[PDB]
């Protein structure tokens, strides 16, 4: 398309009339300093960057109103993302955030927050958030804890909770007729809720949970590892929930091909489609994988309109533009030889979901400013207060390309699963069933079991 | 205290078939909901090993071939179908209230078919004889059922001073029962005889099994 | 996984005083009760009492009070149990057992782990070794040949018997001990194939712990 | 003037919630007016404790000697709509700058005394940590506060969820009951109870058979039948005053009979419960609790005593009510204020009759000084471990005996063999 050819080669700052927070985990500590680049998160908040450019160049959907947004990186720490919180909080007209006891009349620089993706990030910020009344939408936090207005009051998110997610795990393990299996979470918000949430439906649909387990992200996770699988040989189970963090769950599959173990493995949507640990040498010998990731659409638009990014800030890369706070430093040397980070795997199958969280804003603003086809009711002494904007959210329904999407009270949306494997032969993931609603719908026949005879295992 | 009565004291089951042993508490052994009547399985030598707890309770480890049921006073074990290595004493135990008791046990017995037995005879050695003792031996191997009469005969005369007889338990891939005789004598009335004659009836045969040696 | 490791069988005279141990490994010591349990030779099960290791507090059977005295050292995950002034009455195995995990109450608690047990001779008379005899088959064959050895005039109990140490398993038998006059008497038989003797050797290997003597004896065809 | 301020030549901020109410839906982002809502006795004596406390230090000219010590306090009675009051004490101007340096910066306050919940703690304390702003926490026991790299600059004069669990289990193991029913509060308080008594009974005879989260919504009469179901005894409840007064009352109504009750330490010393009409039919309450610890000079201070979130509306107050309330969590309010009063006095290298002017205090300066914190008060050592754990403060065990009394039966012994004793002919049953 043509509007490809007027983008502008900002990627984590664009100028606008009305502006969106990000929060995307660019850059991370190794194991406070974040060197080490997230390529996944990088490759998402070059998800919105496509949004939010495509939405301007729409001239029917925001006509006389421009959107820009300011990124920032949130290193996955809760002292690296406070600031940038407090930042889309500030006085429009200020650069800074006055102390009041009513902010009924007070004009934020930010309208809404895009992220963050993780949950203990949204623990972080959440209620400082939901007291502004500031609209949230992360595409990626899951913890069935934000599912309650009245402890995260301005929350809502583009993919599913992890109460479902489970309830999916817990059905196909049912269906394939497993009755004994052990749980490893990540010790954090989302592994710690979401061993909690699985055993409490495995018991509930008489799954017998035979051994229960976190794996430490902080202090040297290798002992507590140990212990971990050293339960899982003695219990004996066949079947093992492992609902993780990427680098938690790398570490323990290091040690679960060390110890040469072979069973079924069923992913949480977290590690699932994740080429850390598919890239593990001798990963392929660990058995059968079964991964849950979110039914996303694909945005054929992301990877054309990426390489014209890339083209575009190679061209201007002789200018400099100096910052403590950069998302990302070495951003400045992305040519084409770059697309491939939105190329990856794990940036496709959930692009839509930051995709979507922006058009919901856009959408929900376009209603907010009484706006039709071809003019908003904004100029500029219009006056935009966060919790105006989260009266509209309120049970929101939009179509975004070919999906219909709809908010519930929880802030949750009406998206549900796709049930994966992972093929071994030509590093490849295959469909092999859905979770819609509350129904799980898979393809037994479908399925390779990676066994001595190739039968599937256990009773 | 709670007495626990157990019957039958013991039984015999072929391979493949079921054992019914039952447990009679002379007071309920019921509370919370439960009834406190555990089974354990003892073989000769070894700790026991308990089966059932809380009636019906399978534990993990033990075979579904176990299983027991009852409330209140009266509770069963069973075990179906009876294996070769299942050969043991079964205890119940009630918990239910201070002091814990025990039945007094129900052995089990694998039935098999009858089995005559391999009988060898042993002169003393020289060695036990320099000391002026003088032990013949007589192995009575392999049998069943276990019932057997062993005489020692002595130049045709009969003898029974000085006989001492031991018995194995039941073998547990075969399940028969083996007997050693020993005839203890002075190095001296042992060199007053020449033949000795160990002599085994069992009820495979109404000939006897006879061994014998010469002393020269 | 959890072991309850008793300590080894013991000799006692009448009149004295002794503690056997139970160590536990495997499992939080302070967690569950300790049971003790005699069985005597006619193999009557029987409740002693059990210990709380997390406070000390001691529940008996009514008969065993002033007789049995349950402790434990917290420091070394050990239970004792101590009986004192021993009679021939005494004389028995005794276990212990840990209560399980599930039961209202520690008086409901069923056994599921159980120590390997405590042979306990309560005698006036002496330590004293074995004699070990061969048993050759006496100038008379068959496919297979049946040897032995006799284990003669030995106190207290036990003995081991092993042939070609270890290695000859199958058609052994090794008959229970008969007690005389303070002492014990038990054989051992091997059924062996006829062309495997005297050819390849066939010793038997008697250990009598109580005096640390071990002893072998090759069986040697008569003539 | 206000209770809720008082100038100084240092401020330290407080964070008390001395009124209740339920969370509710809101459609502006403005404070609560606390004022209008249930007035908390207890809280409002341990509000009065740490104006106590700074005055003592003003009346001190060997502690802090001729430097001032103010406060600015606040009543937040919802977490969420605290944020006013933590700008206020985090502000250089009555404005807040997002990027501004740990060091170069001079916030209001030089540190901040509280909150009571851990409720309250983790929607504020990452504002906190971010420049290390040092947070001494009279009340909050969730034991992820533990986690240095998470809340560096969080110290407590409390113990952690931990220490009383194992109290807890103590009490359990003492007798000979082995089902027991958990009832926690559904908050992060209660949740990290219940996860910490799961890990500790989990290789012991001890079974729970029951466990549920007590919220504004629970249905007591379905608890409690349940429970009865299940022929458990034992019932641990832990949870805030509003939680367990709603439980034990509840069991009174509904005929429970004949249990055995254990609370933690946030309400075995309730005042209200040990004599309401019928308490004595649901059985017998054993607790954890803090020895009641002396404050000298309190009480002849609570006869002299009697911006958003800084009214009490509470002006018709019995003195004897307040005296005789709850003093449960009394020496770790009294702890933390002299804490950073040392802290700060170290700081400006203050001598026997002075302190240096030339010296400019930072809040990372403070907390470098509070956790190395030593010094003794009320003859009790006050330090913290390398966690911000206090290494003070000790657990004993009450029984409710028949005048009403929370009367002392035991003491937990933090490291000891028997790591809990109980005098067991105390108890009534
Ligand atoms: C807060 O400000 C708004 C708008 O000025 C006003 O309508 C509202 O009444 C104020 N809130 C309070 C509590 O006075
Ligand atoms: C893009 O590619 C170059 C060369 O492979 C690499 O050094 C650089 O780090 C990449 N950029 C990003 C953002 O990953
Ligand atoms: C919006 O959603 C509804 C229901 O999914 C759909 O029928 C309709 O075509 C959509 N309308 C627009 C304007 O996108
Ligand atoms: C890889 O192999 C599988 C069979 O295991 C096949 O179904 C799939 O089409 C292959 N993948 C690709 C990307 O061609
Ligand atoms: C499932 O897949 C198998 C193999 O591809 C195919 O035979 C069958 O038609 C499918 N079943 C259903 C219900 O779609
Ligand atoms: C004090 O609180 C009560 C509610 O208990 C309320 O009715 C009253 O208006 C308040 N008084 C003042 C002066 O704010
Ligand atoms: C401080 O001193 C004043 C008199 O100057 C006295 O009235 C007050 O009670 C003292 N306060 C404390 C807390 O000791
Ligand atoms: C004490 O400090 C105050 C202000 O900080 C000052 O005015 C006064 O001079 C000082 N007093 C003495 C005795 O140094
Ligand atoms: C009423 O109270 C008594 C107290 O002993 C109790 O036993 C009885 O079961 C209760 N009745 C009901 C219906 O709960
Ligand atoms: C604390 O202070 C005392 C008194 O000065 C000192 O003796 C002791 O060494 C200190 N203790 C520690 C642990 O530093
Ligand atoms: C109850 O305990 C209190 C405080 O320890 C004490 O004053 C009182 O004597 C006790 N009453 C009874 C009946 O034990
Ligand atoms: C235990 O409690 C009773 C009061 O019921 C008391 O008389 C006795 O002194 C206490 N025993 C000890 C050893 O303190
Ligand atoms: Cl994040
Ligand atoms: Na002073």
């Amino acid at each position: 398309p043509n509007w490809f050819n007027n983008i502008s080669t900002d990627l984590f700052s664009m100028p606008g009339d009305i502006k969106l927070g990000g929060l995307f985990p660019i850059k991370e500590q190794s194991n406070v300093s974040c060197d080490s680049l997230n390529k996944d998160g990088l490759g998402r908040a070059l998800v919105m960057k496509y949004a939010v450019e495509e939405i301007n160049a729409n001239s029917q959907l925001l006509p006389g109103v421009k959107l820009g947004y300011k990124i920032y990186n949130t290193c996955r720490h809760s002292a690296v993302i406070v600031r940038p919180a407090l930042s889309f909080l500030t006085e429009k007209s200020n650069g800074t955030l006055s102390v009041e006891c009513n902010y009924t009349d007070y004009e934020t620089d930010m309208v809404a927050v895009i992220g963050p993706q993780s949950s203990e990030m949204v623990t972080v910020i959440g209620k400082l958030l939901g007291f502004f009344l500031m609209p949230q939408i992360s595409f990626g936090a899951t913890s069935d804890k934000f599912s309650d207005s009245l402890v995260y009051p301005s929350f809502f998110r583009t993919v599913p909770s992890d109460i479902r997610q489970v309830d999916a795990m817990v059905q196909l393990i049912k269906k394939f007729n497993w009755n004994w299996v052990a749980v490893v979470g990540s010790e954090e918000e989302y592994g710690q809720q979401g061993v909690q949430q699985f055993s409490k439906k495995a018991e509930d649909m008489g799954v017998c949970v035979a051994y229960q387990g976190l794996i430490p992200i902080y202090d040297d996770p290798k002992p507590a590892i140990q212990t971990i699988i050293n339960n899982i040989q003695t219990t004996e189970v066949k079947v093992v929930v492992v609902f993780s963090l990427v680098s938690p769950a790398v570490s323990f599959f290091e040690e679960v091909i060390k110890k040469n173990l072979t069973g079924v493995w069923i992913a949480s949507s977290s590690w699932a489609i994740s080429d850390k640990v598919y890239s593990l040498p001798n990963i392929d010998s660990i058995g059968t994988v079964i991964g849950f990731i979110d039914e996303t659409e694909t945005l054929e638009l992301l990877s054309p309109f990426t390489e014209v990014l890339f083209k575009k800030i190679h061209e201007a890369s002789p200018t400099e533009k100096p910052d403590p706070y950069n998302p990302c430093p070495e951003c400045w040397s992305l040519s084409p030889a770059n697309v491939s980070l939105v190329k990856e795997e794990s940036v496709q199958r959930t692009a839509f979901s930051v995709y979507a969280a922006v058009y919901t804003v856009a959408h929900a603003l376009h209603k907010l400013l009484e706006c039709n086809s071809a003019a908003c009711k904004w100029s500029s002494s219009t006056r935009l207060y966060p919790w105006k904007l989260l009266e509209v959210l309120k049970e929101f329904s939009v179509n975004i390309s070919n999906t219909s999407l709809k908010f519930d009270q929880n802030g949750n949306p009406n998206i549900g699963y796709s049930v994966i494997q992972r093929i071994w032969e030509n590093q490849s993931l295959s469909s092999v069933g859905s979770y819609r609603s509350a129904n799980l719908s898979i393809n037994e026949t479908l399925f390779k079991w990676y066994t001595n005879n190739s039968e599937k295992p256990e009773s | 205290d709670i007495v626990l009565t157990q019957s039958p004291a013991s039984l015999a089951v072929s391979l493949g078939q079921r054992a019914t042993i039952s447990c009679r508490a002379s007071e309920s052994v019921d509370s919370y909901g439960n009834s406190f009547m555990h089974w354990y399985q003892q073989k000769p030598g070894q700790p026991p090993i308990l089966l059932i707890s809380r009636a019906s309770n399978l534990e993990s480890g033990i075979p579904a071939r176990f299983s027991g049921s009852g409330s209140r006073t009266d509770f069963t074990l069973t075990i179906n179908p009876v294996e070769a290595d299942d050969f043991a004493t079964y205890y119940c135990q009630q918990t239910n209230e201070d002091p814990r008791t025990f039945g007094g046990g129900t052995k089990l017995e694998i039935k098999r078919a009858d089995a005559a037995p391999t009988v060898s005879i042993f002169p003393p050695s020289s060695e036990q004889l320099t000391s002026g003792g003088a032990s013949v031996v007589c192995f009575l191997n392999n049998f069943y059922p276990k019932d057997i009469n062993v005489k020692w005969k002595i130049d045709g005369s009969e003898r029974q001073n000085g006989v001492l007889n031991s018995w194995t338990d039941q073998d547990s891939k075969d399940s028969t029962y083996s007997m050693s005789s020993t005839l203890t004598l002075t190095k001296d009335e042992y060199e007053r005889h020449n033949s000795y004659t160990c002599e085994a009836t069992h009820k495979t045969s109404t000939s006897p099994i006879v061994k014998s040696f010469n002393r020269n | 996984e959890v072991q309850l490791q008793q300590s080894g069988p013991e000799l006692v005279k009448p009149g004295a005083s002794m503690k056997i141990s139970c160590k536990a490994s495997g499992y939080s010591f302070t967690g569950y009760s300790m049971n003790w349990v005699k069985q005597s030779h006619g193999k009557n099960l029987e409740w002693i009492g059990l210990i709380n290791p997390y406070n000390g507090d001691t529940t008996y059977k009514q008969k065993f009070k002033g007789k049995a005295t349950l402790t434990v050292d917290r420091s070394s995950s050990t239970a004792y149990m101590e009986l004192l002034r021993l009679t021939s009455e005494d004389s028995a195995v005794y276990y212990c057992a840990r209560s399980g995990r599930g039961a209202p109450t520690t008086t409901t608690a069923w056994f599921t782990y159980w120590g390997q047990g405590t042979l306990v001779t309560v005698s006036a008379a002496k330590t004293t070794p074995p004699s070990v005899y061969p048993l050759a088959p006496g100038s008379a064959t068959n496919s297979m040949v049946t040897l032995g050895c006799l284990v003669k005039g030995y106190f207290p109990e036990p003995v081991t018997v092993t042939w070609n140490s270890g290695s000859l398993s199958s058609g052994v038998h090794t008959f229970p001990a008969v007690l005389q006059s303070d002492l014990y008497t038990l054989s051992s038989s091997v059924t062996v194939p006829s062309s495997t003797w005297p050819s390849e050797t066939v010793t038997c290997n008697v250990a009598h712990p109580a005096s640390s003597t071990k002893v072998d004896k090759k069986i040697v065809p008569r003539d | 003037t206000s209770e809720f301020h008082l100038r100084g030549d240092y401020l330290i901020g407080g964070l008390f919630n001395i009124h209740y109410v339920a969370a509710a839906n809101f459609q502006r982002p403005q404070a609560i007016d606390c004022s209008s809502k249930l007035f908390i006795l207890p809280n409002y004596r341990r509000f009065q404790m740490m104006r106590f406390s700074v005055e003592e230090i003003n009346n001190s000219s060997s502690l802090l000697p001729n430097v001032s010590l103010g406060y600015q306090m606040f009543d937040h009675c919802s977490d969420i709509h605290s944020f006013p009051g933590i700008f206020k004490l985090l502000s250089v101007n009555d404005l807040i700058r997002p990027w501004e340096d740990a060091s170069t910066g001079l916030p209001n306050a030089i540190g901040v005394v509280g909150p009571f919940t851990s409720t309250h703690a983790l929607s504020i304390a990452p504002i906190f940590m971010t420049n290390l702003f040092p947070m001494v926490s009279y009340g909050c026991s969730g034991s992820v506060f533990s986690k240095e790299n998470l809340y560096p600059s969080f110290l407590r004069t409390v113990h952690s969820n931990k220490d009383v669990i194992n109290a807890i289990v103590g009490i359990i193991l003492n007798f000979n009951w082995r089902w027991v029913a958990f009832l926690y509060s559904d908050d992060d308080f209660g949740k990290d109870g219940l996860e910490q008594f799961k890990n500790k009974i989990e290789d012991s005879e001890i079974c729970l058979a029951f466990y549920k989260a007590i919220n504004v919504n629970t249905d007591y009469l379905q608890v409690f039948k349940q429970i009865e179901e299940q022929n458990i005894k034992v019932i641990v409840v832990f949870a805030p005053k509003v939680y367990a007064e709603a439980v034990v009352e509840s069991a009174v109504q509904l005929n429970v009979t004949n249990k055995v009750w254990i609370a933690d330490d946030g309400w075995s010393l309730n005042k209200k419960l040990p004599s309401m009409n019928g308490i004595q039919n649901i059985g017998t309450v054993l607790g954890v609790a803090q020895p009641v610890v002396t404050i000298p000079g309190f009480t002849d201070f609570i006869y002299s005593a009697i911006f958003c979130n800084q009214k009490c509306n509470c002006s018709n107050l019995s003195v004897k009510s307040l005296l005789n309330a709850d003093p449960s969590f009394s020496f770790p309010v009294y702890a933390a204020v002299y804490a950073i009063a040392h802290a700060l006095h170290n700081t400006l290298r203050c001598g026997s009759d002075r302190c240096p002017k030339n010296i400019t205090v930072h809040p990372h300066m403070i907390l470098e000084e509070l956790k190395k914190s030593n010094f003794t008060l009320l003859n009790q050592t006050v330090q913290f471990d390398e966690n911000g754990d206090p290494k003070f403060g000790s657990l004993s065990v009450v029984f409710w005996n028949s005048s009403g009394n929370a009367e002392e039966v035991g003491s937990y012994h933090f490291q000891s063999s028997i790591h809990l004793s109980i005098n067991k002919t105390k108890i009534k049953w």
